[PDB]
């Protein structure tokens, strides 16, 4: 039995490609005339991100990255 | 203390090399930092974005952290240790750090006396 080749199907499931967003740091805080700090979404409750992490304002939920925490 | 207060960051960024304590990079650098759980924080003057001064320094200013200021982001990338060397010891490679926090310090005489001496006299 010599191995048959046949590769077609679906031509192309294309894999996720990593949006690279430039300096997405910077949207987080905003700063006013005096160089006070607002933050302007929420902070996430659990332990390991506690304090050094933040949520994610989607339209219907809240979603830190880390223990993949939501909210409505 | 012998030392001139330029060159003497080389001991405090060594030991916080060594004892696994530094944070870099800038989302790495602030977030950890204003966790209250890291002392001190370097970083550059020379650099392309203007709200990049105003993040750090607001998140020094109302967080208790002190600001030290170098040149160019290459010299902090060669006290960073990110810079790969040649055969014979050329630094040959460069990825600059603007943004560096401490957590855990080494024990030194020697970077703390020229950090707690520039810092007495800043106050
Ligand atoms: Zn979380």
């Amino acid at each position: 039995k010599k191995r048959k080749k046949k590769s077609c199907t679906t031509p192309k499931k294309n894999k996720h490609k990593r949006k690279k967003v430039k300096l997405a740091v910077l949207k987080y805080y905003k700063v006013d005339e005096n160089g006070k700090i607002s933050r302007l979404r929420r902070e996430c409750p659990s332990d390991e991100c506690g304090a050094g992490v933040f949520m994610a304002s989607h339209f219907d939920r809240h979603y830190c990255g880390k223990c993949c925490l939501t909210y409505c | 203390g012998v030392m001139d207060v330029n060159t003497a960051l080389q001991e405090v960024l060594k030991t916080a090399l060594i004892h696994d304590g530094l944070a870099r990079g800038i989302r790495e650098a602030a977030k950890a930092l204003d966790k209250r759980q890291a002392h001190l924080c370097v970083l550059a003057s020379n650099c392309d974005e203007p709200m990049y001064v105003k993040l750090v320094e607001a998140l020094c200013a109302e967080h208790q952290i002190n600001l030290i200021k170098v040149d160019d982001n290459k010299k902090l990338g060669e006290w960073v240790g990110l810079c790969k060397i040649d055969r014979e010891g050329k630094p040959r490679k460069v990825v600059g750090c603007s943004c560096v926090v401490v957590k855990d310090y080494g024990k030194e005489s020697q970077a703390k006396d020229v950090i707690e001496e520039y810092f007495k006299c800043k106050k």
